[PDB]
């Protein structure tokens, strides 16, 4: 698993959960999901105040509904 | 009174003083015999274990303790993780440290 994700005294010593069938898998995935969604959340809320809200409840629903951020 | 000849091993005396020692787990571990190591353990002492709780838990306070011994080094810190994982315990604890 360790080499399929990259593509003894290795692994043994390193500090994942457990060594079960999934969990090392598991948290690769969770890590990496984690981050990919951070970043953009990040990028995307780095982007008036009663005015801006006014204006963005000016749209339509279908476009408010595929808020970024919300999204 | 030293009535018979006595030597290296003067019967009377080889009693006073007869201490026998078995090669005990550490021979493996701290060489790194991971699979020898759990099964020579198993051979001697798991039928030997008339407390198998705690005899367990002893088995186990010491390969902690091995285990802490040898930070640095890496070949006694895999032993380590392997002879816990076929002890039948937490892998935490030692990876931790």
């Amino acid at each position: 698993y360790l080499l399929m994700s990259a593509s003894i005294t290795e692994l043994l010593q390193m500090c994942w959960p457990s060594l079960s069938e999934d969990c090392v898998a598991s948290h690769t995935t969770l890590s990496q999901q984690l981050d990919q969604v951070l970043q953009s959340l990040r990028e995307a809320l780095e982007l008036p105040p009663l005015s801006s809200l006014v204006e963005q409840a000016a749209q339509k629903a279908p476009e408010a509904e595929a808020h970024p951020v919300q999204i | 009174a030293w009535s018979h000849l006595p030597h290296f091993s003067s019967p009377d005396l080889v009693n006073k003083y007869a201490i026998v020692e078995r090669l005990n787990f550490a021979y493996y571990l701290h060489n790194g015999r991971p699979s020898f190591a759990f099964g020579t353990f198993l051979v001697q002492e798991l039928i030997k274990s008339k407390t198998p709780k705690q005899l367990i838990q002893q088995v186990g306070n010491e390969a902690y303790v091995i285990g802490l011994s040898s930070f640095h080094i890496p070949s006694i810190g895999a032993a380590c993780v392997c002879f816990l994982e076929l002890l039948g315990l937490d892998s935490l604890k030692l990876r931790v440290d």
